[PDB]
This record gives structure tokens, C-alpha cells and sequence, in this order.
């Protein structure tokens, strides 16, 4: 179809695993081949450069190498981060000037799932900064193997899961909110939540 | 010394049409054509290959069909750089190869016309304009320069590639280039611009290689109004020349035309009138 | 534009009734876009052969077209070249004693 | 060298005019215009050798490029279409084949623009319990009410934005996902430390850049001009 084709188009890691990118091009002629990070709703930000018949980069966790005989690239993750969640895109410009065509991959998304050492998982009820009749329930604190499942009843609303990270404290959570038009205990019913989940009051 | 030429005629005629023609000269004996039409180089005679191995062939061959098709679209872009500047149609030629000399010397060039006058050439290790080359050029010479990978490319053709192909082409081809053809001769006369003048006309044709002697003499006295002609081509890869001598009419007899030529083992050819 | 130069020539002594082979060679032409004929008492030789286009030092391009033909004493042989740097083709005639 | 890109997210109509704007102040002749839709990778629209050229690229249709100035490069859409939605990035270079590539813009052309409305935004203060569980406050935002889905939540404590401890929902949901333009609802965390929420000099924000109509934008309902705006919340820390 494309001069420039990407694998796996997508796929879920682990904090801490490895895992290795391919790109595999028709392009001629191939000066050179360009890997770029794209974080969600961002821009590109460069990794790496290969210019050379055979050739291998680095820049800290990112390694690369180049096989012009095959037209083939791969960018190795050495120990995943929760950050490396991106879409990574190959690129192969034909010329070593501005008389160059790039030519794009249309990219492999990487998911890395964080690692919660210390869960504690709650439901937890916060009140409107104004009208404190309003409200919504925050369920936190749990690994990364609880699913949060949509609502039954459509008047409740629920969000997926999402994880922060407190850097300085080194800290990771995951949350998940719902709200309504209602009480916090019944709030997740629809999700296979910890049996040792804290109800507080 | 053999010169070794490969010539490049490139005409685009609007932003769409273009083609691509090249023929490649051993001294004065054509090794290789090359048409727009062709997906590959071809060889014009038995020896065209050289000593190159079929898997160097076949890598310097690639490495040209990759350029005919990037030349195409850098000179396409360069044109939409340099807008309004220059405009189609628009001719490009390049000769490129190298001088051979006695024990292992060569020289080697890269010369390009734009428009049929010489602008730039490959000197060193970068493009350069020469001299009475217009400024616009500056910009093409930048861009083209900014392109390390065909720098080197370019370096090793002229520097390396050239000369080691060349050596081999002149052993393969040896014993045509060394052939030796005889000139076959033929009288004739007409009037030319003449009150009661004749120009007589000495054809000497078939003969190689190119060095050759015409003369018209009245016995031993070499007939200093002779004026040969330019070298023209015939078909077979031999040389055809005429040599005139403006006369006056009825003064013809006692003339003869007197051919030396290395073919001939000393044995000139004598034609009297 | 430079305006083509035209050679007309005989490979061989020309005979009357005998096979020889007529050369006409254009020089000093651009641009290279050219139509080359070759003529029999005005009218088309079929098959010419043509060489290569080449250009010289100068960068002036050059070919020679060339066909099998039999001198006669009435038969006209000729090179009629068209190119954009003369308003009408220009014809030159094959002269044996030129 | 730097490229930036004006607007950086825009909402129209089919049939209106748009925009598109890049700078550059590299003094770079190059410049070049790319789209980025799903399943494809970037694909070259138009580009520029300098001020005055404007030149095809591999998608040129629909799309008028300008080039007034070495600084600045447009993307002109005189008729917009749906098809034209996507995330534009504009790039500039030298004589090298390095491209410097702009942030982006997000663009969604509408059919229409009845349903278009700016979100309520309401800040909801730390459970009293989970402080002393965990000895952490997570503050919870809440963007509801909102058509189309471009909006940009950001967290600010005393007037600086803030990213560690934030994580907003990866998209909006939908209010009514039977109804075919549903308006939107979006949540966004900030996790503190007890200490930093108990702290009353801290002045917590939650604000919502919410893209919609322009000035320019003709309006024929009676409900208030649902124009591009910031619509924000925000919380004071207490003991
Ligand atoms: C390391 C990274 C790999 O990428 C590299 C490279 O970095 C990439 O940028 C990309 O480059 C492709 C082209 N470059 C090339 O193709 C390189 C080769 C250039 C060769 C130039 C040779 C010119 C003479 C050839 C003409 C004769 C052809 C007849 C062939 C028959 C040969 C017979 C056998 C003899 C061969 C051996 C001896 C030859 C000695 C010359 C590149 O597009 C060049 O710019 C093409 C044009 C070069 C010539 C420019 C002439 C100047 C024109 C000036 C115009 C001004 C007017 C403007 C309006 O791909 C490469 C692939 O290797
Ligand atoms: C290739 O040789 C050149 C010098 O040779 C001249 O230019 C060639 C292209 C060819 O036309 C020859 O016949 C010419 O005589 C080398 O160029 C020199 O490179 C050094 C450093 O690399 C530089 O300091 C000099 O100034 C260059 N010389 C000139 C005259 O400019 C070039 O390096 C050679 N390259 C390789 C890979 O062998
Ligand atoms: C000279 O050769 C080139 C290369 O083969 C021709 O360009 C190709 O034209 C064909 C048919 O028109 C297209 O399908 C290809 O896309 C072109 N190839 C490339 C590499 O662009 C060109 O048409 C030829 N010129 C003439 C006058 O015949
Ligand atoms: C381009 O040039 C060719 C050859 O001269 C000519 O026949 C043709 O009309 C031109 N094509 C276009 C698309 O302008
Ligand atoms: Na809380």
C-alpha cells in the first residue's frame, strides 16, 4: 500500500520490559531514516537519526539500527517508563538535502502499564467547591489489574481508568470517577472491584 | 592517451516531459548507450564491460539508474526553487570521465551545461560554479553541496571508480583500438566562384586510426593551396576527409593527390588527375 | 540557437549501378530537437539508419543518419533537416564531385 | 531553530473559510505543509522554496497555500469540508533535508453548528478521608455540557500550571451516546500531599480552554454566542 510500513501496529507492555519497533521500507533512494515520539494530542519529538549503509544509534534507553540492504530499521526500549506511552513513527527522507521527500510510517502505538507496589484501594466521596449538595466518587489506589466497567444504569456516569504520577514523591495511583444525579458505595457495583476495597464513614 | 567520456543530454520541456539520453566514448569509439527508453545501460561493443565482474556491473549500474530518476526530480525541484528565475524548456548536458596516461596517472572530470554553456563542474570534494557563470547558481550549488552522501558517491566515482574501469576497458578492447583501417581514395572537380577557376577534390575515405596525411602535388612540390576539410564519421567506425585545391581550368593535368596513412605500411596512395 | 551544418558523402567511390551507402552528418545544432531525412529525387528514403546523438567539445550536438543507396546518372539524392532555428527545412543535395 | 502555528485548535463550519498560519523566525527559504489522519503517516499538502513560491504537494486539493514572507507560511481552506478535519503540522528548513516541524493544529469541520455549547466546570475538593488514609488530597475536575470534544484542561496552583500529580480522561464521554451530536462530559485528578491541600495560602484552578465559534460566526438562536473561551473553577487550601 505505503512505501513505509510499521509493526506491530500496536501493542501493551509492562513497566520495566523491553520490547523492539520494526519499520520496513520500499523507499529509493534512502539517505537516511528518522525515529520520532508522539505523545497524545503532541508533536514530534526526534530519537534518533540512521544514516549509514549499516548502522546502529543510541540516546539513553532508545537504541536503533539500520540495514539499508534489507530497508529495515528497528528501535529497541531498553525498561519501559509509564512516559514511553506514545505512538513512535518511522520516517525515510530520500535525499541528503532539501530536495528531499520524507516519507512517513503511519506508526505503532505502545501502551505501558505502570507498576502499583503499595495498592490501597477506596472509594472516596469529594463535594463541589459551591454547592456542596453536589458530588462525585473517586475510586483510587488500585493495581493495575482491576477493570473499571461502564455503568448499567445511564444516568451514572463512570470514567476509565487513568493514572498520575506524583514524581517527586515517586508515587503512581490509578483513578476512576463517577457521578450522578446515587451513593459511592453502590457507585462501582458494575466492576469487579478488591473484595478488601475501603467503604469510609 | 584515451580520453574515456560519458556524455548526458537531459531536455525538459515543461514541468512534466522530460528524457535522459547518454553515450559513453573511448577516444573516438562509442563503449555504451544509454536511452530514456531503457531500463538499462547498453553495451556497444563485445569488451564494454570491461574487467568489471557481472556483480560490479550490475552495482554500478543500479547506482546509475538510481541517479537518472533522482537527477530527474532535483532538477525538476531546482527549477521550482529558483521560480521565477528560470523557466522550461530547458537543456542540461554533463560530461564526466577521465584522461588516462603512460604508468598508472588519470585526471579526472565532471563538467555541466546549463542551457548549453558550462556553469559548474565537480572539483575536489563540492560543486563549484567556473568562471562567467551567472550568481543564481549560488543557490543550486548550495543545496546540491548540502548532500554529503552523493559527495562521496561522486568523490569515488571520479577518484577510484573511473580510472580502474578504464584501464580494463583499454586491455578488453585492445584490438580495436589498435585496429588499422586503409583510406580508399577517389578524384573530382567543380566550378567554384571562379572567373575560369575549378576546385578540385581529393575523398579519402575508410580509413583508421584518425591521424592522416592529404596532400595535392604537382610531382615532388606539395601544392600549398591544399585545404583539407573537417573529419567526417562514417557508419562503419571509420574517418572520411576531402582535401580541395582551387585551380585554374585547363591546368589540371600534372596534378595528383597523395595519401599517407599508418595502414598503409609506407605504400602511399598516388592519384594523378 | 546555432543553425545546422549539413554533410552529404559517399562511404565508397561512387559507381553508377553500384551499391554504396550515402552518409549525411548535421553538426553545430541546439537544441538537440531535430528531424533528420533523408531523400531519393525528393521523396523519403525509408529505413535510415541514424547514430546515437552525441555533442562535441563545444557542447554543439551532432548525429549521422545514413542509408544503403545506388548512384545513377539521373536519380537525386539529398538531406532535407528541420529545426527550430530556421524558419524553413534546409536541403542539402549530394553532389559526387563535391 | 523553532516553528510555531496559529490557531492551535479551531472548530468550523462547511463552506466557511479557514486559516491556517505558521512562523518561523530561522530565516529558514524552506517550508512545508503536512496532515496527519489515522492509519496514515503525515502527508506533504504544500510547500514553499521561499516568499512568492507556492508549490503541490502529494494532497494539494481543497487547499490554497500563501506564502507572503520568509517568516510566514498559510494554508488556506476557501470552502471548507468534514474531509479536511484532521492535525496539520506545518515544517521549515535550510538547504539541509532536516525539517523543524511545528506543535500542530487540530482542526473539525462541523455540518453544521446548532449544537455547539462551552462547558460548566465545577472543582470538587479533597475527601476528609482519604487524607487520613493516605495522607494524600486529590482534587477531582469535572467539564460537562460541552459540544464539540475540543477542550483543553489544565491544572493551576497560585497562577503556574502544574502536570506532576495531574492525569485528565484520554477522551470525553458521552452525556446522551444514543443522541447523535450527545454533549460531552470530561474529569481530570490532581493528586497533592495533605500538607500542600491543608496549606491556605495555596489557590487551587481548574480551567477549561473550550474551543468553538468565532466572532465572525453568524448566530441565529437565542441562547448565548457559544464562543471560544476559558470556562474555570478553583479552591482555596484549608486546615
Ligand atoms: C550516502 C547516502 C545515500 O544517499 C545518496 C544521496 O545522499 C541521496 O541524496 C540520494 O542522491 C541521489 C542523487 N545522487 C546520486 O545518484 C549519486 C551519484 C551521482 C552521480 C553523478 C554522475 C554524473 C555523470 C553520469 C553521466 C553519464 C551516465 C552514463 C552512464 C554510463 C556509464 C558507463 C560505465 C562507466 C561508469 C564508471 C565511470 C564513470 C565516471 C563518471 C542526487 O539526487 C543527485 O543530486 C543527483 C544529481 C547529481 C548531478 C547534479 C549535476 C549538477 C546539476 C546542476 C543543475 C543546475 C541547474 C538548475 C536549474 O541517493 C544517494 C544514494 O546513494
Ligand atoms: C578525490 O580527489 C580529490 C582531488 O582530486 C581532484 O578532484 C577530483 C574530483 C578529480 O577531478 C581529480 O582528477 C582532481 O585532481 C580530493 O580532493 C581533495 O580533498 C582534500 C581533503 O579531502 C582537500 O583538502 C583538497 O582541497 C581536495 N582537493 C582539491 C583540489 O579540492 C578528494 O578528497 C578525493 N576523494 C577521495 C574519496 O578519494
Ligand atoms: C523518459 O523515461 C522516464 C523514466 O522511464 C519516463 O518517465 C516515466 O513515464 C512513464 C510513462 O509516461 C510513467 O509511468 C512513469 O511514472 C515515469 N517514470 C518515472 C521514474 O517518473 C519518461 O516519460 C520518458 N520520457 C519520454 C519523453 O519518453
Ligand atoms: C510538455 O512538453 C511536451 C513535449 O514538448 C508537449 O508535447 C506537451 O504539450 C507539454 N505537456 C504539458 C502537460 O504541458
Ligand atoms: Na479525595
Amino acid at each position: 500500500k505505503t512505501q513505509v510500513e510499521q509493526s506491530p501496529q500496536s501493542l501493551v507492555v509492562r513497566q520495566g520490559e523491553n520490547c523492539v519497533l520494526q519499520c520496513n521500507y520500499s523507499v529509493t533512494p534512502d539517505n537516511h531514516l528518522r525515529w520520532f515520539k508522539q505523545d497524545t494530542g503532541k508533536g514530534l519529538v526526534s530519537l534518533t537519526v540512521l544514516v549509514d549503509q549499516k548502522d546502529k544509534t543510541s540516546n539513553g534507553r532508545y537504541s536503533a539500527t539500520l540495514d539499508k540492504d534489507a530497508k529495515h530499521s528497528t528501535l529497541h526500549i531498553t525498561a519501559t517508563l509509564l512516559d514511553d506511552t506514545a505512538t513512535y513513527i518511522c520516517v525515510v527522507g530520500d535525499r541528503g538535502s532539501a530536495l528531499g521527500r520524507l516519507h512517513f510510517g503511519a506508526g505503532t502505538q505502545l501502551i505501558v502499564i505502570p507498576d502499583i507496589q503499595n495498592p490501597d484501594p477506596a472509594v472516596y466521596q469529594l463535594r463541589d467547591s459551591k454547592s456542596s449538595d453536589k458530588s462525585v466518587c473517586l475510586f483510587t489506589d488500585f493495581d493495575s489489574q482491576t477493570n473499571v466497567s461502564q455503568s448499567k444504569d445511564s444516568d451514572v456516569y463512570i470514567t476509565d481508568k487513568c493514572v498520575l504520577d506524583m514524581r517527586s514523591m515517586d508515587f503512581k495511583s490509578n483513578s476512576a470517577v463517577a457521578w450522578s444525579n446515587f451513593a459511592c458505595a453502590n457507585a462501582f457495583n458494575n466492576s469487579i472491584i478488591p473484595e478488601d476495597t475501603f467503604f469510609p464513614s | 592517451n584515451y580520453t574515456f567520456r560519458c556524455l548526458q543530454m537531459s531536455s525538459f520541456a515543461n514541468r512534466s516531459w522530460s528524457r535522459t539520453d547518454s553515450v559513453v566514448w573511448l577516444g573516438d569509439l562509442q563503449t555504451h548507450r544509454w536511452s530514456n527508453d531503457s531500463a538499462t545501460i547498453s553495451f556497444t561493443k563485445p569488451w564494454s564491460q570491461g574487467k568489471l565482474s557481472n556483480q560490479q556491473w550490475e552495482k554500478l549500474q543500479h547506482m546509475f539508474q538510481v541517479y537518472r530518476v533522482s537527477f530527474t526530480r532535483d532538477i525538476q525541484e531546482l527549477v521550482k526553487m529558483m521560480s521565477p528565475k528560470e523557466d522550461y524548456p530547458i537543456e542540461i548536458q554533463l560530461s564526466a570521465g577521465c584522461e588516462m596516461y603512460p604508468g598508472n596517472a588519470s585526471e579526472s572530470f565532471l563538467h555541466v551545461a546549463f542551457q548549453g554553456k558550462y556553469v559548474v563542474r565537480f572539483w575536489g570534494t563540492s560543486w563549484q560554479t567556473v568562471p562567467g557563470a551567472p550568481s543564481w547558481l549560488d543557490l543550486p550549488i548550495k543545496v546540491l553541496n548540502a548532500d554529503q552522501g552523493t559527495s562521496a558517491t561522486v568523490q569515488m566515482l571520479l577518484n577510484d571508480t573511473c580510472p580502474l574501469f578504464v584501464r580494463g576497458l583499454l586491455e578488453a578492447g585492445k584490438s580495436d583500438l589498435e585496429k588499422q583501417e586503409k583510406p580508399v581514395a577517389w578524384l573530382s572537380s567543380v566550378p567554384s566562384s571562379a572567373h575560369g577557376h575549378r576546385q578540385l577534390v581529393c575523398h579519402v575515405s575508410g580509413f583508421y586510426p584518425k591521424p592522416v596525411w592529404v596532400m595535392w602535388m604537382r610531382g615532388d612540390q606539395e601544392q600549398q593551396g591544399t585545404h583539407r576539410g573537417d573529419f567526417l564519421p562514417n557508419a562503419d567506425e571509420t574517418w572520411y576527409l576531402q582535401a580541395t585545391l582551387d585551380v585554374e581550368a585547363g591546368e589540371e593535368a600534372g596534378l595528383a593527390c597523395r595519401v599517407k596513412h599508418s595502414s598503409l605500411g609506407g605504400q602511399d596512395i598516388i592519384l594523378y588527375w | 540557437q546555432k543553425t545546422p551544418q549539413i554533410q552529404v558523402y559517399s562511404r565508397h567511390p561512387p559507381e553508377n549501378g553500384k551499391p554504396n551507402i550515402l552518409n549525411c552528418y548535421v553538426t553545430q545544432f541546439h537544441p538537440p530537437h531535430i528531424e533528420i531525412q533523408m531523400l531519393k529525387n525528393g521523396k523519403k528514403i525509408p529505413k535510415v539508419e541514424m547514430s546515437d546523438m552525441s555533442f562535441s567539445k563545444d557542447w554543439s550536438f551532432y548525429i549521422l543518419a545514413h542509408t544503403e543507396f545506388t548512384p545513377t546518372e539521373t536519380d537525386t539524392y539529398a538531406c532535407r533537416v528541420k529545426h527550430a532555428s530556421m524558419a524553413e527545412p534546409k536541403t542539402v543535395y549530394w553532389d559526387r564531385d563535391m | 531553530a523553532a516553528v510555531t502555528q496559529s490557531p492551535r485548535n479551531k472548530v468550523a463550519v462547511t463552506g466557511g473559510k479557514v486559516t491556517l498560519s505558521c512562523n518561523q523566525t530561522n530565516n529558514h527559504n524552506n517550508m512545508y505543509w503536512y496532515r496527519q489522519d489515522t492509519g496514515h503517516g503525515l502527508r506533504l499538502i504544500h510547500y514553499s522554496y521561499g516568499a512568492g513560491s507556492t508549490e503541490k504537494g502529494d494532497i494539494p486539493d481543497g487547499y490554497k497555500a500563501s506564502r507572503p514572507s520568509q517568516e510566514n507560511f498559510s494554508l488556506i481552506l476557501e470552502l471548507a469540508t468534514p474531509s479536511q478535519t484532521s492535525v496539520y503540522f506545518c515544517a521549515s528548513g535550510d538547504e539541509g533535508y532536516t525539517q523543524y516541524f511545528g506543535p500542530g493544529t487540530r482542526l473539525l469541520v462541523l455540518e453544521d453548528l446548532r449544537n455547539v455549547t462551552p462547558p460548566k466546570v465545577s472543582l470538587f475538593e479533597p475527601s476528609k478521608a482519604e487524607i487520613s488514609h493516605t495522607q494524600k488530597a486529590t482534587l477531582v475536575c469535572l467539564a460537562t455540557g460541552f459540544y464539540p470534544d475540543h477542550v483543553e484542561l489544565s491544572w493551576w496552583v497560585n497562577g503556574k500550571e502544574v502536570h506532576s500529580g495531574v492525569c485528565t480522561d484520554p477522551q470525553p464521554l458521552k452525556e446522551q451516546p444514543a443522541l447523535n451530536d450527545s454533549r460531552y462530559s470530561l474529569s481530570s485528578r490532581l493528586r497533592v500531599s495533605a500538607t500542600f491541600w491543608q496549606n491556605p495560602r495555596n489557590h487551587f484552578r481548574c480551567q477549561v480552554q473550550f474551543y468553538g465559534l468565532s466572532e465572525n460566526d453568524e448566530w441565529t438562536q437565542d441562547r448565548a454566542k457559544p464562543v471560544t473561551q476559558i470556562v474555570s473553577a478553583e479552591a482555596w487550601g484549608r486546615a
